[PDB]
RNA sequence: UAACUGAAGAGUUUGAUCAUGGCUCAGAUUGAACGCUGGCGGCAGGCUUAACACAUGCAAGUCGAGCGGGGGAAGGUAGCUUGCUACCGGACCUAGCGGCGGACGGGUGAGUAAUGCUUAGGAAUCUGCCUAUUAGUGGGGGACAACAUCUCGAAAGGGAUGCUAAUACCGCAUACGUCCUACGGGAGAAAGCAGGGGAUCUUCGGACCUUGCGCUAAUAGAUGAGCCUAAGUCGGAUUAGCUAGUUGGUGGGGUAAAGGCCUACCAAGGCGACGAUCUGUAGCGGGUCUGAGAGGAUGAUCCGCCACACUGGGACUGAGACACGGCCCAGACUCCUACGGGAGGCAGCAGUGGGGAAUAUUGGACAAUGGGGGGAACCCUGAUCCAGCCAUGCCGCGUGUGUGAAGAAGGCCUUAUGGUUGUAAAGCACUUUAAGCGAGGAGGAGGCUACUCUAGUUAAUACCUAGGGAUAGUGGACGUUACUCGCAGAAUAAGCACCGGCUAACUCUGUGCCAGCAGCCGCGGUAAUACAGAGGGUGCGAGCGUUAAUCGGAUUUACUGGGCGUAAAGCGUGCGUAGGCGGCUUAUUAAGUCGGAUGUGAAAUCCCCGAGCUUAACUUGGGAAUUGCAUUCGAUACUGGUGAGCUAG
């Protein structure tokens, strides 16, 4: 970097990643409990680890660190695999 | 954002300018989507001085489209002499 | 007001997949005697009510696989 | 630039006279040497040309009277090419329409050289308004006057009395005492003189 | 009114001739170069070669009205070695955190024969700032730069401990819209700052009210971008088979979004003589040059799209990048070093070296048009507007005008005295464009501040917003502007090619197949109109010639528009595959073919009529045109498809 902002851009980019990829590993560990309870296979117990996987995927969508899109995608399937447990 | 604007052309220290409206973001004498209106500083003669489409110009301005302080000026001063 | 072409099936092998042959005339640009062209054009056909040699009409769609862009509408003629 | 030098080989060679003196005195008078070329093997009239030699013999006789260059007569022929009518006609009209020569034919200046001499050096105005280009081209309805310094000449007192010798042209009328005039229209094939042949010069420029 | 009107040949094969057929010439054009010469102005253009390597300066900042610290000026108050000290509130500045910007603007054409471009359409998407509308902006907490201490290094810059503020960050509460849903229900936000103030309170300094700028959730619009389809887009067969994620399907994953985009199985498909695969070359278009047209060549300067940023591979932040002046990794190269450790990428502007036949200044200002930040004041802007250099091009002007002959002098030729230079010169009388000197002097500036008034919002006259009026200030780099008016005196200002024919313009001297000229045919071997000089003349003219390149002439690749008995050219002769073409009548279809309507075919460019430049170049208003494409409605003579029938093949 030449110049004082372009290093101050550099600096805050590195302090973001750091975050951002803490909330983002946050949001993939819930969706793998989820999905190790499905393949549990008891319906109760997938239902509270949707219940539990939900509310984590919704606050980091609206912090912007995915897609609202793609957290809809998320809960529709985690929730249909789910109902097939009966 | 949409901007209304003046596009220079013309010759050296003659200038003329096209009003057009445009993406800012495009170079000054490039790319645009509507050009409504003429301007001649230095018109002598039976030149005209200023022609400007009010309609065009009104239409353009409902859709959030921001007229540059010139372009104001001149729409407010086509607006009084006609 | 859908682009819509016909045409005569030439494969039925792939499942829910037909190909068709399109023809067209045109005249040659500079020595001005016309021509005919031929396109194939892969098109789905969910039912697998097509065959080869019958006469098909197909109409433009959304994508449904990385060659197929058309879709069958109806069986003008059978073979 | 403009042609500089002698007028009357100039004139031999083409073989008339071309109008290049006041006319004080006849051209016989001043020249004892017409229907002789210039060069050393110079001969009489009745030399044999071809229609090459013809046409171009024409072409630098019609220039040469105007003192106009060779772009800008290529130039006028294509602008009159372009106009609709008769080329040699509109070729014709161009050259007349000149303001220099206005002015001659206006009898302020007793030649083409001293008009467009008074012209360049802003002693004439136009419409109100001192010019000083000889190839301003002149419109109908126009007003040509004399500056007022320009007035109280010798040179233009002696070239409005030489005027009276010959015949103020119809398309223009002169107040005399007041130093003005005003060109009407473009004068047509006939009010100009019809020895000159413009075919020849059309089928050289559309060769 | 108009938008077009357009086509020339010559030389050369032979003792003549006609034909065939090559070669050469006359035209237009240029980002040109070189030789001789050189006055001015206007408008344009200026590394086509090494995407070769780069010294040095500049090309991206801004906000204290988001935040905590920290500085240095003044002032006021106190004292007194008396004009010095110490204290206190306001005015300025900014290293750091934070917001926005840095994805625009600028450069280049290496790569890329189709993921690109052009024309016409489509559905399964996202979109900061802008416009309209709806619902909100409650209450808490833990940190970390700065700062302090220590430590490494000459430094440049690194490392380690302890604090701290916020519109930085994270829970909790609430949800008109919004997401999921099994239709029962469940889930998800935000932040404050500034101006003014009547009344009231003020736990003592604010609350409260109001207006702005903000922030959160959502729906439309606009703008921008992503994705898909069809038809077009340079050669080679002395390149014929290519493909296993390959072609299709199901389950799952993944994306803003369709999709083998990825993955596990199932099947054996997919492309190709209408040119697959391989290989050479190449950015594409609007346009430009040429041509009567059809065509051919081309893609500088202007505009749109694409791709690249020392060479390759990646991702982060962000609405948007896989980011020219950001990050990580690998490679080559270069630089500083105290040997501890570090640094860099001009295909941005100027400039250097090198290459080349060849292409410019290490300039000025943000006054104008735009762009970024800001409430504003204002700051930044090698974009831009200007200036400097170059006859590189186009257009215009000047280098003087009239008179002046028993034809001065001098030069050249000669039939030896005439001819020619030539009115040319001298002499006589005049003029002052441009350049030089002096004086005056537009326009490019709309606006802003000050004053005053009106209308909105409010509780308010305050503040803010929108308007009006007159006056006064302030605002131009170009710039000694354009332009106008005065003074001087012809005074400051012409070259280049050619004169056998093609092709306008002829003689004498000098040399003798020598020296030399030459585009083709050809000149020179003692009378050279062709070599060199001189006289004369011709053509152009601040230019004139040569070389290079494209089209034309070339009907010399012939679609328009050529040939094959003997000039070049019918396979040695059959059969036959793909393909091309195909007898007569009738009914039907509407693919070819023809017609109408609608949409589109960007602007600039070409052409026409006007307007402004003292004229012209140039600039500009409006048309015409863009010969195309798509959709839809009609016609059925001919060609094609289908049904029926016939007999001359």
């Amino acid at each position: 970097a030449n110049s004082a902002q372009a290093k101050k851009r550099a600096r805050q980019n590195v302090k973001a990643r750091k975050h951002n990829a803490s909330l983002r590993s946050m949001v993939r560990t819930y969706i793998k409990r989820t999905l190790s309870a499905i393949a549990g296979g008891d319906y109760a117990v997938a239902t509270e680890a949707y219940k539990k996987a939900v509310p984590v995927i919704d606050r980091m969508a609206d912090k912007g660190i995915i897609h609202k899109n793609k957290a809809a995608r998320h809960k529709s399937r985690l929730n249909a695999q789910v109902k097939a447990l009966a | 954002m949409v901007v209304i604007r003046l596009a220079r052309g013309g010759a050296k220290k003659r200038p003329f300018y096209q009003i057009v409206v445009t993406d800012s973001r495009n170079a000054r004498d490039g790319r645009f989507i509507e050009r409504i209106g003429f301007f001649n500083p230095t018109a002598q003669g039976q030149a005209e001085k200023l022609r400007l489409d009010a309609d065009r110009f009104a239409h353009w301005v409902s859709q959030g489209a921001q007229p540059s302080e010139r372009v104001a000026s001149l729409a407010a001063q086509a607006k009084k002499a006609t | 007001t859908v682009r819509t072409l016909t045409g005569k099936v030439v494969s039925d092998k792939m499942d829910k997949s037909i190909v068709v042959l399109i023809e067209r005339r045109v005249q040659h640009p500079l020595y001005g005697k016309s021509i005919r062209r031929s396109t194939k054009l892969h098109a789905h056909d969910e039912n697998n009510v097509a065959k080869i040699g019958d006469v098909v009409t197909i109409k433009e769609s959304r994508p449904i696989s990385k060659t197929k862009a058309w879709t069958l509408v109806e069986v003008v003629e059978a073979a | 630039a403009r042609y500089i030098g002698p007028k009357c080989k100039l004139s031999r060679r083409e073989g008339t006279d071309l109008q290049l003196k006041s006319g004080v005195k006849p051209f016989d008078v001043k020249t004892k040497k017409a229907n002789k070329a210039p060069g050393q093997h110079g001969q009489a009239r009745g030399g044999k040309q071809s229609e090459y030699s013809l046409q171009l013999r024409e072409k630098q006789k019609v220039r040469r009277i105007y003192g106009v260059l060779e772009r800008q007569f290529s130039n006028y022929y294509k602008e009159a090419a372009r106009v609709k009518g008769a080329t040699g006609e509109n070729l014709l009209k161009l050259l007349e329409s000149r303001l220099d020569n206005v002015v001659y034919r206006m009898g302020f200046g007793s030649t083409r050289a001293e008009a467009r001499q008074l012209v360049s050096h802003r002693s004439i105005t136009l419409n109100g308004r001192r010019v000083n280009i000889a190839s301003i081209q002149v419109k109908a309805g126009d007003v040509i006057a004399v500056h007022e310094g320009a007035k109280q000449q010798l040179r233009i007192k002696n070239a409005i009395e030489l005027a009276a010798q010959r015949g103020i042209p119809a398309w223009i009328e002169v107040d005399h005492s007041k130093l003005e005039g005003t060109f009407k229209a473009a004068p047509d094939r006939s009010d100009l003189p019809a020895e000159i042949n413009e075919s020849l010069i059309v089928e050289l420029y559309s060769k």
